[PDB]
């Protein structure tokens, strides 16, 4: 029930703000706003309570305040680590209790354009005597986040058995994504080699593969 | 350290029935208001219940009045949620917190459990190593559900170097993911290097070499 701009950003070593705005049922009536920062793949942290008071430990670059209706973050000093989601909660009175806000991207720019790291893993000789073969192709360290992967027997692209994921970002700030090709142990032993091609930005990565 | 311990997530039918535990230590427990709040994959958090510091008095959402009841257990320094009635929309990643005051700011988060409500049966997985200055191993976990699966690499003693990947979405309905870590060439045929597999919900639990 509290409203935030879906979307921040900006350079670093600038200051953002980031609103929170909500109703004289919670924002307005009580200092009771926080402030969450929640890395992928990550527990939500608490940057600020009460809503200008920061725990222990949290870097005095960040601060709250209030005004009406509407709680503000700012981040001053912004650092490459700042990107994440930011949400707002509220104390809400007796009934209602506490209600969040629906989160804010903050993305932090002019991060290094970078090129994925790729791995690339035959079928294991215990998966070729259940009668499978699965070609294992691991994406990482990109960015941004965009990638497009291709597959290839021998020199020519195969497109049937491919699984691959969407990409969603790491700790570092850079995505990872995984791509999966199922073949015949067959068809494995039936060529000279297969490789997993990934398209990063104009520019292509390829890693080959070839029977024991 | 201070730990919030969560359990008893998993997988369930629409309909069912689940027990969260959350149990903590490093501070004094009985002091605290404590909550739950909850995350759908790829969405934003939703707090759920709050308890206060005695356990007399209780706060639910709407979207969970008479569904979920949130209680504690002082003495033994556990919060629950049990959760009845499940619908595939409380499918969610599931926190526990311990608030700075009641109805106030939460100031230390468990990592959360995974909350499947599916009318799916467990899958346990296939696990097969990944083999070949810097060189790379792996397992392979392939063909199950629910989410998660837990990969560790010398029953946690190899840490550094290792990233367990995203799992893919096949279009059958089953996951795969692969865990890789990064070692010293030089490493290879002298160290030993074994992913230790956990699928909670089919107690599958496998260990696999990687030579
Ligand atoms: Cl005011
Ligand atoms: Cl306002
Ligand atoms: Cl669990
Ligand atoms: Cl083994």
């Amino acid at each position: 029930a509290l409203t935030q701009p879906a979307s921040v950003s900006g350079s670093p070593g600038q200051s953002i703000t980031i609103s929170c705005t909500g109703t004289s049922s919670d924002v307005g009536s009580y200092n009771f706003v926080s402030w969450y920062q929640q890395h992928p793949g990550k527990a939500p942290k608490l940057m600020i309570y009460e809503v200008s008071e920061r725990p222990s430990g949290i870097s005095n670059r960040f601060s709250g305040s209030k005004s009406g209706n509407t709680a503000s973050l700012t981040i001053s000093g912004l650092q490459a680590e700042d990107e994440a989601d930011y949400y707002c909660s509220s104390y809400a009175g007796s009934t209602t209790f506490r209600v969040f806000g629906g989160g804010t991207k903050l993305t932090v720019r002019g991060q290094p354009k970078a090129a994925p790291s790729v791995t690339l893993f035959p079928p294991s000789s215990e998966e070729l005597q259940a009668n499978k073969a699965t070609l294992v192709c691991l994406i990482s360290d990109f960015y941004p986040g965009a990638v497009t992967v291709a597959w290839k027997a021998d020199s020519s692209p195969v497109k049937a058995g491919v699984e691959t994921t969407t990409p969603s970002k790491q700790s570092n700030n850079k995505y990872a994504a995984s791509s999966y090709l199922s073949l015949t142990p067959e068809q494995w032993k039936s060529h000279r080699s297969y490789s997993c091609q990934v398209t990063h930005e104009g520019s292509t990565v390829e890693k080959t593969v070839a029977p024991t | 350290e201070v730990q919030l311990v969560e359990s008893g997530g998993g997988l369930v039918q629409p309909g069912g029935s689940l027990r969260l535990s959350c149990a903590a230590s490093g501070f004094t427990f009985s002091t605290y208001a404590m909550s739950w709040v909850r995350q759908a994959p790829g969405k934003g958090l939703e707090w759920v219940s709050s308890i206060n510091n005695s356990g007399r008095n209780t706060f639910s959402a709407d979207s969970v009045k008479g569904r979920f009841t949130i209680s504690r257990d002082n003495s033994k320094n556990t919060l629950f949620l049990v959760m009845n009635s499940l619908r595939a929309e409380d499918t969610a990643v599931y926190y526990c917190a311990k608030d700075l005051r009641l109805g106030g700011g939460s100031d230390y988060w468990g990592q959360g459990t995974l909350v499947t409500v599916s009318s799916a049966s467990t899958k346990g997985p296939s696990v097969f190593p990944l083999a070949p200055g810097t060189a790379a191993l792996g397992c392979l976990v392939k063909d199950y559900f629910p989410e998660p699966v837990t990969v560790s690499w010398n029953s946690g003693a190899l840490t550094s170097g290792v990233h367990t990947f995203p799992a893919v979405l096949q279009s059958s309905g089953l996951y795969s993911l692969s865990s890789v870590v990064t070692v010293p060439s030089s490493s290879l045929g002298t160290q030993t290097y074994i992913c230790n597999v956990n699928h909670k919900p089919s107690n599958t639990k496998v260990d696999k070499r990687v030579e």
